[PDB]
């Protein structure tokens, strides 16, 4: 069982295991797993390594897929590498024939939702989901693919804000930061440590959503007691964007909630 | 003596007791005592600028109702 999304169990079970005591942080915490329990029963433990954020996520958005998004059907994101990379050489300085390893993951990703999204049986889909992420060279090449997803719309907002185009507010925060000014920072200072040295920021999560065109509606647990014990990723979304729902007991972890 | 507003990603808004002369860690000292944020996790965003730590607040022409954007980083 290579599995880094583990099997379901009990929500009610797992917090039992894992918060024991009467330390306000425990009770806080117990009162957390009593609210995701009221809409969703079980839970998916999701691998704790640098690319949390990413896995629950995309593990997610893969197994509830009933068709392929538009954004993966379209043909010209096969193209997408080359015309980057031509553009902006800097590009170079991924960390993992960089337009062709790119190129494979995007394909790796499309022929898997598409996969996945001609799947009836839920059995199957779950089945199918199970045997993709099993921490093997797939896997990987899947955040690979969702991460340059990820430098592409962070690089057409920088292009539009300096044009003076309309701009979601957080792409703003997200180049006001000290060591982000650029699309060639975020790259070497942010997106290359994703999965080896550090997971998401809070405002790489809009950007993460913005990629794959998903709502990530989380139940931050560390908040209960505050408005963002739910935190919806970004705050006010396309109303056609799926919906992808997770758990974080702090902001570096991220397990999936399974019914509703 | 006069105040400003600090907001964050998600839409809450941190109110904070301020003077020009604060240097900008003390403002993040501020942020910390309220709402339990480590300093060393915290970036305040001003007209589009990150704010340095030992420059004031009367360094940043930072008024009264200014309204100034808390940027997080992960621990």
């Amino acid at each position: 069982p290579r599995l880094s999304v583990a099997p379901e169990m009990d929500i009610m079970d797992y917090c039992k295991k894992e918060w024991r005591g009467n330390t306000q942080k425990a009770t806080c915490m117990k009162m957390g797993y009593e609210e995701v329990s009221q809409k969703f029963t079980s839970i998916r433990r999701v691998r704790g390594d640098n690319y949390s954020a990413l896995r629950a996520t995309l593990f997610q958005a893969m197994s509830q897929a009933v068709g392929l998004p538009p954004w993966l059907q379209d043909p010209e994101l096969m193209l997408l590498p080359e015309k980057l990379i031509s553009k902006y050489n800097w590009i170079k300085q991924w960390k993992l024939d960089l337009v062709d390893k790119i190129k494979e993951s995007l394909t790796l990703l499309r022929k898997k939702w598409a996969g996945l999204a001609e799947m009836r049986t839920a059995e199957a889909r779950q089945i199918a989901c199970d045997e993709l992420f099993t921490n093997e060279a797939e896997e990987y090449s899947l955040y690979e693919a969702v991460k340059f997803l990820m430098l592409n719309r962070a690089i057409e907002l920088y292009n539009d804000k300096e044009k003076g185009k309309e701009v979601p507010f957080f792409s703003v925060l997200l180049f006001a930061r000290d060591t982000s000014n650029d699309p060639g920072q975020l790259l070497r200072n942010h997106l290359n440590q994703v999965g080896h040295t550090g997971g998401l920021e809070q405002v790489e999560m809009f950007l993460l959503a913005y990629a794959v065109r998903h709502t990530i509606q989380v139940y931050r647990l560390s908040k209960y007691n505050t408005e963002e014990f739910i935190t919806v990723y970004p705050t006010d979304p396309p109303k056609d964007w799926p919906v992808v729902t997770l758990i974080a007991e702090d902001d570096r972890h991220y397990n999936i909630p399974v019914r509703v | 003596g006069m105040q400003i507003f600090v907001k964050t990603l998600t839409g809450k808004t941190i109110t904070l007791e301020v003077e020009p002369s604060d240097t900008i860690e003390n403002v993040k000292a501020k942020i910390q005592d309220k709402e339990g944020i480590p300093p060393d996790q915290q970036r305040l965003i001003f007209a589009g600028k990150q704010l340095e730590d030992g420059r004031t607040l009367s360094d940043y022409n930072i008024q009264k109702e200014s309204t100034l954007h808390l940027v997080l980083r992960l621990r």
